[PDB]
């Protein structure tokens, strides 16, 4: 039922650059906090999706 | 003073060295050496962590008896080399100015392997002048783990 | 004990002419040609008077043989202050230099004197029948550097046999000198001149430049004051074979209680109860702070914490002039408190060693009528922090790139760096992680490597 | 995607409920926010289905 | 399929208890509620993380 | 039921995977912190799950 | 050794369950202490027979 | 007799070198490394001059952790009274602090400076085996303050098994105060640090602001004050373990003759026989007034009445320096006809402790020379209101939702919120269940 949504938060893992070597000190932290920031946003649509389907 | 296109902001220096044949001891020269290596944030590459070198003579080089000079590695050269290479190819792409440059034995794979070249420099030092490998941009300066 | 001794580099010639006119000085081998205390020509043949022995003319003549390519330093011990005191014919000059290239050394441009160092080792070596090892004068990059002390010993090792091979590895100070590439030279020496050599040892330059910009405060920051206290410290050592009598710690039982394993290779030296010659003014003659300022930074050659290094180990050494039975006198001083962390598989006692007999002085220098001295030489664990740094050194630089062009195109490899990447790790982990004490692997449950 | 790409439109479509109250300041104004924070997912992967058109 | 029917068996085996008693075992009962249901949520994202 | 209560706890047992123990002390003592938090939270609800069987 | 290791966790159910707690004193609350940590020890058993069995 | 203290907040390492000052000052530790009154350089480890290690040749340092995010503070620390002797490798400091908050240093900024202290507290740990527990630092918002303490409680009681453990809380003052926020913080820091703990005591700066401008009648409100002050006050509780007399009891004594339950934790610290320039000159100091002057509501760290606060306990630690005899007459002079108001249904035994070896007095402050020490370490279960005044002002500023925008995307929720009023009111109304007096 959810075995594709689980793939769908498989393909929000999927939407992770590498941490980018060729990247500048200022920037790759942009990449990280735009990272824990969209992941913030995948916890409250995981326990959305967690919560709202057990009833 | 640098006879280049001068930009302190653009210089990822690899190797310095000023001769100080003027007649004083070098201790109060390394400490200036240390504040104008740490004051700044550009000179940071930490490749061969002791890349400054300080030669002393006593021999004068003419009648100003103790003075110096600026020898150091260029970084600013990269816009030097734009400046050139993109105004060869200004008068290239209309075949331009083959009035006596049609030599006695003229290709087009010279001159285009000619610019290749000159864009695999350019391209790599500016991918050398970027990607930060040595300072944070590895990924174990925050950790091991983030995915 | 009539070693063969080998000086190549620049700082291996240096002091190798330094410290052997300061034996000429100690030995009285005046500027005429021999000594006036004993009339054998050249050279004595007592106990002590062993180094200098009959192998050029029936002259007793110091005994080194001085080789580099560098010509500018054969020169200088060819045309420096002392003419005739060394080998009279037996010094040949290198023909073209390295200049501050190892590379070049072990590859290219040292290729051509192998043979002749050959045919001078093998003159030297089927001398008289006492020879406990090699009095190496290791050297990394000045001169060749690590391109002979290299090839000595791996040819040592495969054709002359298992003699010991006592290094004097210097690791020298990047203020003083002017080259970058240093750490490449010296994490080759893992590779190079560590598995196939015996025992060692270790100089420093840091500790040196430390005390003489801030502590002895001599304006002498160069290879010169440097050689002035290494030649210190290479007569502190060979006064072992050098000053024979009751209290005769020699080379014998020190090599024995030294090194514990392959790769505890490496020791340390704290030699630095030092009189300045600006505190050459009848100042205290201590017996007291010199015990009480040992795991200070101060006489340690790197800057390391005692609180984190354990000591499978400890060689004490108090090398004095005034009384035999001093030696009972100051071992009822301060050994008695001594809570030192230690491995728990170690034994706890200080060895004793002592020359009674007064030395004669170093003059013209930044010292005093040095006389007693203190040192706890030893292999400890604290240089994991030392080699840490380099190896931080050397993933920076290599992360950098800088020369390897230069260093690939005349026989080397990158698995080769790689080998001596993992050399350095194995003797990393024989101090980082094996060295510390391992008794985590009794027994327990808690979700341990069982 | 291509015929997943409406499984996440009926997985937006399944587990939507009307916005059912529960105290002031939530229920309507920040489960709301959370649903419209779904959307803005959604409209960040229509913006990454732009680009895995473009292989 | 399996890993799904799992985590729902794991989330309809926490119930929530009874309110009975003078309020010294509810806070740790809230305690139990968000503390296990953080980890079968973990247990979850690791199920599908592999895949 | 308590077979696939037991066989499901068993299975999620072997969602405590084997180590990857490369690295340094320093890594290795993170993936030690990782192994004391995991063994911890899953013993705690694997006592917890049997108690509210029977125990 | 798996069916074995079901079928006892079914018989440590099934053969003594608690005994009735109604005793004529308080001294049925100190016996039902008895029986918690009773199943504290047969949480201690059940992690005993799973991992130091089939682990 | 081995302890190693750490210390987190820009307020908790003013308080740690002040305290550190005084004692390397009472024990003759001159900043000449040796202590004059013996031939051991760097301190010593007899019985109770016990604050060091064997890190050199003899060489022994002030054992001690000062750990802030803002790194100006090691430097203005480092130039201060006690200059160069302070440790040149364990002074551990960040880059950027968390700058007044909570979520921030401790979930996201700190995540990457707790493995670093961590290392070092392991290796400062694989030292001397003396262990009676902690002595940490803190406050609520004075440095990062609650980031740090958050984290490494749990940190400490996961990792380092089950070992006992000391905590330092600064008792904020909103009339020298520098936040809005502090309910917030202070409840957060309440329901977290306190769960995890084994023994602590909260100071209250408008304690010290009352004792200061409404009893000793200075008027100078500066955090050098406070510095001095609980450097006396946190002397006077080390004392025990600092020098030994009659009764020389260990501070793991001390925690397992105090706390009754996890709940239950935290004493009323007793002494105020407040003294300065004004009040020391030329007075004369007895056993009496000294000690009636100890259950009156303007002597006290947190406000209670007399009547309303019920002692569980009443420990008692004296410096002594004179005689056991006199204490011994107070005992009847002053300790044996005490029929004040007591807890029902728990014994009625006084505690007294003399320490004798006198701890030198500050040099260069206000005090003149004293002597008696009256640090009646009692218990009171009604401090509820104490924390029910800020759980009132956190539900007329909560039910607004302020400040909340600041700690939502740094990991938290509003459970996390809700459960920490759950916290506090169940730690409340557990008092007025069965704290205060009940059947």
């Amino acid at each position: 039922d959810l075995l594709k949504a689980v793939r769908l938060i498989k393909f929000l893992y999927q939407s992770n650059p590498p941490p980018n070597p060729e990247g500048t000190r200022q920037a790759r932290r942009n990449r990280r906090r735009r990272w824990r920031e969209r992941q913030r946003q995948i916890h409250s649509i995981s326990e959305r999706i967690l919560s709202t389907y057990l009833g | 003073n640098m006879m280049a296109a001068c930009d302190p902001r653009h210089g990822r220096y690899l190797t310095v060295a000023a001769v100080f044949r003027g007649r004083m001891s070098m201790k109060e020269v390394d400490e200036q050496m240390l504040n104008v290596q740490n004051k700044n944030s550009s000179y940071f590459v930490e490749w061969i962590p002791n890349n400054v070198k300080t030669a002393v003579c006593d021999i004068p080089p003419r009648g100003l008896k103790m003075s110096a000079t600026f020898i150091g590695n260029s970084t600013a050269i990269q816009e030097l080399f734009k400046r050139i290479s993109e105004q060869f190819t200004a008068m290239f792409r209309r075949k331009a100015f083959l009035h006596w440059y049609t030599g006695e034995g003229m290709d087009e794979m010279e001159f285009t392997e000619a610019e290749s070249n000159m864009n695999d420099l350019v391209s790599e030092y500016q991918q050398y002048q970027d990607a930060t490998a040595d300072e944070q941009g590895e990924f174990e300066e925050e950790g091991e783990e983030d995915e | 004990r009539e070693c063969i001794s080998i000086h190549v580099g620049q700082a291996g010639v240096q002091i190798g002419n330094a410290c052997w006119e300061l034996y000429c000085l100690e030995h009285g081998i005046q500027p005429d040609g021999q000594m006036p205390s004993d009339k054998t020509i050249g050279g004595g043949d007592d106990s002590f008077n062993t180094f200098f022995s009959e192998t050029g003319a029936g002259k007793h003549v110091p005994r080194a043989v001085f080789v580099d390519l560098e010509p500018t330093v054969i020169d200088e011990v060819r045309t420096g202050t002392y003419r005739q005191l060394f080998h009279p014919e037996q010094l040949i000059t290198g023909k073209e230099d390295a200049a501050n290239n190892y590379a070049r050394g072990h590859y290219t441009i040292g290729k051509e004197i192998i043979d002749l160092v050959l045919d001078r080792i093998r003159k030297l070596a089927d001398q008289c029948t006492g020879l406990q090892g090699f009095s190496v004068f290791h050297s990394f990059g000045g001169g060749t550097g690590s391109g002979f002390t290299s090839l000595l010993m791996e040819r040592l090792s495969v054709d002359y046999g298992k003699k010991s091979k006592l290094e004097f590895s210097i690791y020298p100070a990047p203020q003083v000198s002017t080259a970058v590439v240093e750490p490449y030279n010296s994490i080759l020496t893992t590779h190079t001149t560590l598995e196939h050599s015996d025992c060692a040892f270790m100089v420093d330059n840091e500790a040196i430049y430390d005390i003489c910009r801030r502590n002895l405060d001599i304006e002498r920051p160069t290879y010169t004051n440097l050689n002035r206290l290494i030649g210190q410290i290479v007569s502190s050592i060979t006064a072992s074979l050098r000053f024979d009598g009751a209290l005769n710690v020699d080379l014998t039982e020190f090599q024995t209680n030294l090194v514990p394993y392959p790769r505890a290779h490496f020791p340390l030296a704290t030699y630095a109860p030092v009189i300045s010659a600006e505190k050459a003014y009848h100042e205290q003659l201590s017996v007291a702070e010199i015990t009480n300022a040992c795991f200070e930074p101060a006489n340690q050659m790197v800057k390391c914490d005692p609180r984190h290094g354990k000591y499978m180990a400890c060689c004490l050494l108090y090398r004095g002039d005034v009384v035999p039975k001093d030696v009972n006198a100051a071992i009822a001083t301060i050994k008695t408190k001594r809570t030192i962390q230690f491995v728990d598989w170690c034994p706890t006692g200080f060895k004793v060693g002592i020359n009674y007999e007064p030395p004669t002085v170093v003059p013209g220098g930044d010292l005093a009528k040095v006389q007693r001295a203190v040192c706890m030489l030893s292999n400890t664990t604290a240089i994991a922090e030392a080699w840490a740094r380099l190896d931080h050194k050397f993933d920076l630089m290599y992360a950098k790139r800088a020369f390897v062009h230069w260093y690939v195109g005349e026989g080397m490899e990158e698995g080769e760096f790689s080998e001596a990447r993992e050399d350095m790790a194995a003797l990393e982990k024989d101090y980082e992680e094996v060295g510390v004490d391992s008794v985590e692997g009794e027994g327990e449950e808690e979700g341990e490597e069982y």
